[PDB]
């Protein structure tokens, strides 16, 4: 048995916030990609991750062995009258880890495992992401004086690997950078970047 | 796992019982990236009472039955006693007798519900009945019976000390009848205290008080309740009572949760009214205090701080008391009396307090005269002349005359000459003794204001002695504390004058302005305890406060000053200044960016001449900050704020763990704190960037820089960056 | 029929929290005592407070440090910077392998070794040192419920 | 109002699997290498 939800919960509207002041709120709507529901019984591969790594290490839980009666034939929580009881779990999948605000010139993106690319040989950091943080992009392709050159500015800040334990390469290491590019002629984009 | 409903020693940490419920320690996952969480059924049930029946008979069933026949018998509300039922019958519609509003209450229950052995509520059941009428205007007369005992499974296998049986009768006559207001109560204990031979014990509790009772069952001794005339000949009784509470009447004798004991032993100690534990009890079961002297022999035991450890012995209470005031025309007089003996009647526990006062007021002048006595043969814990707590007979004789003039412009001036006289010696201060009675009852300045209100105005027209403040500066940057309303509430053998001004009075010179300039002289004995002495102390104080709203800004000035020469209550002897300014503008819709400025400055200086130093203790707090409400892009706000707090020999003591909070104070620590900090806060549409850098350094006189206590000569530093974003589905 | 459906229908409420935070300190002192007091006596709002307002214990936001993910209560005396920071709080090692915590700026004044234990010289001289720095590595967290 | 009910309503989906199976072998060898290969190289579907 499975209880699926209507799946109409895919938008989130921002709210008022601030300490020195108070923003207007309800200003930007973000498309979330949350897929949740109720399942009754754990799969075969479910485990209790007691590390935070996100992967199954040596003998973690065999989640079916934690909540007896979830599934399988080893444990069957039942009744003499013939009833069978199974725990009800709330399963959810989150694929959205990036939230972007701002409309025309400036877009600010917050999230885990930021993917960015200044240029080859400097920040070819896509395909996995470098760390957790934020990324600002400024597109000045509508300023009156300089709009035929399409100037753009990217700025990146973050912490490597996000939160990680000692003896990992990303403990207490932070990255930042900024790039500026234009298109003076037909398609030649000239860019200068620091990282 | 015990049923007590409270987390005992390491019970489960429920998040650890059901792995994956929350936290980071355990997360029930899937290789595909799914996350599973158990689904729990949460419910909160606040209803535990069910009532059946409509008008005449209403039967209530439930847990922790809260019932109340009358004080001294079943003051069982505020927690309830146990699980059971309670029937109430209202005969306010019976044909022949329905105008008297008869009522019959009947209570049955088991104490504490089901509970384990060795608890006070194992196998103990209570029953009770009460009958009530209103024969006259509002006087309710009631008679009640109340028993509480052990059954055959409680007589054995119970331990504790819960008496085998207790059986109480009563009667009460509360109400207002013919312009008078009576309040009577009787009781009877009949306790069989377990053991073997029982030896039933009897205790009574009777009182007949004529006064005004508020709705929370507290006694209002400011409303007459007799009023034998109009405003030209207006003799008005305020109280006339009698007490016969026996020594053996505790919360067990009359079957109640708490009470029948002095509420304070330092405030009015004859009254047992306890708002904390819901003990309505107009009179208390007094106790005899004495020195402990337990381990060592020869000297009385004292606590670590020096306060005396005392042993308390219940004696009861027996005595009367009358308070009245005869309101003449321009003049008014009043008086009171009280003598609280022990239950047995020995004068070895008598506490007699007399008094009286007279006020003559006309036009813009008023002149008062008050005489107060307290001849207490009960022990009483109080500080002697030297300053060490002692326990022994007390005899206080105070008299004070005050003269208040109100020119009419919101101004006011006042001179006073208060003379306290404790145990014959002139006693620079009464040691709190005059507040041991519930009838103090001084008068009030102003014409057409002849109210004989309880409580000596010993906190009137005197200085302030507070050395504690919430903010770093001397309480002058706190927009919630009015320094000009800081009084000492300690009666002094002093004399002086105090001008002043008020801003809430209309027709004032300056609209919302307050100041309290004042001078006074305090008597001090010659050496420590000698009868001879002189009015050599001198206090010169003055505070000011002024809000105004000049333009868009909101200025707020405050200031203080004090130049005492003596240790008054806890304030050391020295000059003490403090000045504070709080500016707060509103958005400027004219200049671009629509900024909104702010500001705060505060200076504090105190020259403490303590018995071990003449150290100067000063501090300075400053603070700025600008918020730009329209910054380039739409819906973009920036904001910066710089703060800072320098301080010489001042310290902060944190919260004590009880109701008392933390506070800044003066210490002789030779250290100069220099807390600093900058706080930037920008905001895009709804994404808030918050950056903050702070530094704390505490250099000693040499400059050793003890902050960051690994002792490397570096200030402690802190830094934070937060990107915050609040989303709603 | 719609009323009967909505009488026993579930209102589903999902909640999402997004946020990034990094904090580096070396003593974990308190900053709430710098901000302006409001007209009702409550300190102004900031994004760095650790909270902790309690009326039962008389606690306030000014009694707790505000850096890292720790709310180390401020300590009076010379251990803390006279009520402005966290205490020094050495640790003490024992022969039986057990340990205790001394709270003072001078470990020589540890006047309560329990009768049966002896300080094994495992630290500097058997007295360790509880590190005073707090750190919260930069990480944006998403919480779903 | 029906749309608001449908927004936060649960679609209950059960599932049932019926099947009988008996299998007896002595070596547990493979038989998928006997079936015809389709146009895209996938082995033809079988019940074993």
């Amino acid at each position: 048995l499975g209880f699926d939800t209507s799946g109409q919960f895919s938008q989130v509207t921002s709210g008022t916030g601030g300490s020195l002041f108070s923003t207007a709120g309800r200003l930007q709507v973000n498309q979330i990609d949350l897929n949740f529901g109720l399942v009754t019984g754990l799969p075969s591969d479910a485990y209790v991750d007691t590390n935070g790594n996100g992967k199954k290490d040596d003998g973690e839980a065999t989640g079916r062995g934690t909540y007896l009666g979830s599934g399988g034939t080893a444990a069957i929580l039942r009744d003499p009258a013939g009833n069978v009881y199974r725990p009800v779990f709330f399963r959810f999948k989150n694929a959205t880890t990036q939230f972007s605000v701002g409309n025309n010139p400036v877009i600010v993106t917050l999230g885990q495992q930021q993917k960015f690319y200044f240029s080859d040989y400097v920040f070819d950091n896509n395909y996995d992401g470098r760390g957790d943080g934020f990324t600002v992009t400024v597109d000045g392709s509508n300023v009156p004086v300089i709009g035929a050159w399409k100037p753009q500015i990217k700025g990146v800040y973050g912490s490597r690997s996000g939160l990680d334990g000692t003896a990992e390469a990303g403990y207490g290491v932070y990255y930042r950078g900024v790039r500026a590019q234009i298109t003076p002629v037909g398609t030649l984009t000239a860019g200068i970047h620091y990282a | 796992t015990n049923g007590n409903g409270k987390k005992d020693d390491g019970e489960a940490t429920g998040r650890g019982t059901y792995l994956g419920s929350g936290g980071t320690a355990a997360i029930l996952r899937d290789p595909a990236g799914n996350v599973y969480r158990p689904v729990f059924f949460r419910f909160k049930n606040a209803t535990t009472q069910f009532s059946v029946g409509n008008n005449p008979v209403i039967v209530t069933l439930g847990q922790q039955q809260k019932f109340y026949f009358s004080d001294y018998v079943f003051d069982n509300n505020y927690d309830g006693r146990g699980d059971g039922f309670t029937v109430t019958v209202d005969g306010s519609n019976v044909p022949v007798i329905g105008a008297w509003k008869p009522q019959i209450k009947g209570v049955y229950g088991s104490r504490s519900g089901l509970d384990g052995t060795a608890e006070a509520g194992y196998g103990v059941y209570y029953r009770g009945v009460r009958a009530q009428i209103t024969p006259v205007g509002t006087l309710t007369a009631g008679i009640h019976y109340a028993q509480e005992g052990r059954d055959m499974f409680g007589a054995a296998q119970n331990t504790t000390s819960t008496p085998s049986d207790v059986t109480t009768y009563g009667a009460d006559l509360h109400g207002k009848a013919f312009g008078v207001e009576l309040h009577s109560e009787y009781a009877t204990s009949r306790v069989r205290p377990n053991t073997a031979n029982a030896a039933v014990q009897t205790s009574n509790a009777f009182y007949a008080r004529v006064a005004t009772r508020k709705d929370n069952l507290a006694f209002d001794l400011n409303t007459p309740a007799a009023k034998f005339g109009n405003d030209t000949f207006g003799v008005s009784l305020y109280d006339l009572n009698y007490r016969k509470i026996d020594a053996g009447y505790n919360n067990v004798a009359g079957i109640s949760e708490y009470g029948y004991g002095s509420y304070s032993r330092t405030s009015a100690q004859n009254i047992a009214y306890n708002p904390d534990t819901g003990v309505t009890a107009p009179f208390a079961n007094l106790d005899r205090q004495a020195y402990t002297d337990a381990n060592n022999d020869g000297t009385s035991d004292r606590n670590a701080d020096g306060t005396v450890v005392a042993t308390n012995t219940k004696i009861g209470q027996m005595g009367f008391g009358v308070k009245a005031a005869a309101n003449l025309g321009p003049v008014a007089i009043g008086g009171y009396y009280d003598t609280s003996t022990g239950a047995n009647g020995d004068n070895a526990n008598r506490m007699t307090e007399a008094g009286g006062s007279a006020k003559v007021a006309y036009s813009i002048f008023s002149l008062r005269g008050t005489y107060n006595t307290l001849d207490s043969n009960r022990p009483q814990i109080y500080r002697d002349a030297a300053g060490t707590q002692i326990i022994g007979d007390a005899k206080v004789r105070r008299y004070a005359v005050q003269a208040d003039v109100t020119p009419g412009l919101g101004l006011f001036v006042g001179a006073y000459y208060r003379d306290v006289n404790v145990n014959g010696v002139r006693s620079t201060t009464d040691r709190g003794l005059l507040g041991r009675g519930y009838l103090a009852s001084s008068f009030e300045p102003g014409v057409g204001n002849n109210a004989y209100r309880t409580g000596l105005r010993c906190a009137d027209n005197n200085f302030g002695t507070g050395t504690r403040d919430i903010d770093g500066v001397g309480g002058v940057l706190n927009p919630a504390v009015n320094l000009d309303q800081s009084r000492t509430a300690t009666c002094f053998t002093s004399y002086g004058v105090e001008a002043g001004h008020a801003g809430d009075n209309a027709n004032a010179l300056v609209k919302d302005l307050f100041f309290r300039v004042g001078y006074s002289r305090v008597y001090v004995p010659t050496t420590a305890t000698a009868t001879t002495g002189d009015f050599s102390g001198s206090v010169t104080y003055g505070d000011a406060r002024y809000d105004r709203k000049v333009g868009v800004a909101n200025v707020r000035l405050a200031g203080s000053f004090s130049t005492t020469n003596t240790q008054l209550d806890s304030r050391p002897a020295g000059t003490r200044g403090a000045v504070g300014l709080i500016v707060r503008t509103d958005p400027l819709e004219n200049v671009p960016f629509r900024p909104q400025f702010n500001g705060q400055v505060g200076y504090y200086t105190a020259d403490n001449r303590v018995a071990a130093g003449n150290y100067n203790a000063n501090a300075t707090k400053y603070g700025a900050g600008v918020v730009l409400n329209d910054f380039l892009l739409p819906q973009t706000k920036i904001g910066v704020r710089y703060d800072g707090y320098m301080a010489q020999n001042r310290q902060y003591t944190p919260f004590d763990g009880d109701g008392t909070q933390g506070y800044f104070s003066d210490a002789n620590n030779n250290r100069r704190t220099n807390l600093n900090g900058v706080y930037v806060e920008g905001a895009y549409q709804d994404l808030i960037f918050s950056y903050g850098t702070y530094t704390l350094s505490q250099k000693d006189l040499n400059g050793v820089e003890y902050g960051s206590g690994i002792n490397n000569g570096q200030p402690a530093r802190g830094q934070t960056f937060k990107i915050s974003y609040k989303v709603n589905f | 029929r719609i009323a009967a459906l909505e009488r026993n229908a579930f209102s589903v409420k999902p909640s999402l929290t997004i946020g990034y935070s990094v904090s580096r300190t070396s003593r974990n002192f308190d900053v709430d005592r710098l901000f302006p007091l409001n007209a009702d006596g409550t300190v102004a709002n900031n994004a760095f407070t650790s909270g902790g307002i309690d009326t039962d214990t008389g606690a306030q936001r000014r009694d707790f440090g505000d850096f890292g993910n720790a709310s180390d209560p401020v300590v009076a005396g010379a251990a803390g910077l006279y009520g402005f920071a966290d205490g020094v709080s050495y640790t003490v090692y024992f022969t039986d392998g057990s340990t205790a915590t001394f709270d003072g700026l001078n470990p020589a004044d540890y006047k309560v070794p329990t009768g049966k234990v002896i300080d094994t010289t495992k630290g500097r001289n058997g007295f360790g040192f509880n590190n005073l720095a707090r750190y919260k590595e930069g990480s944006t967290d998403i919480g779903i419920s």
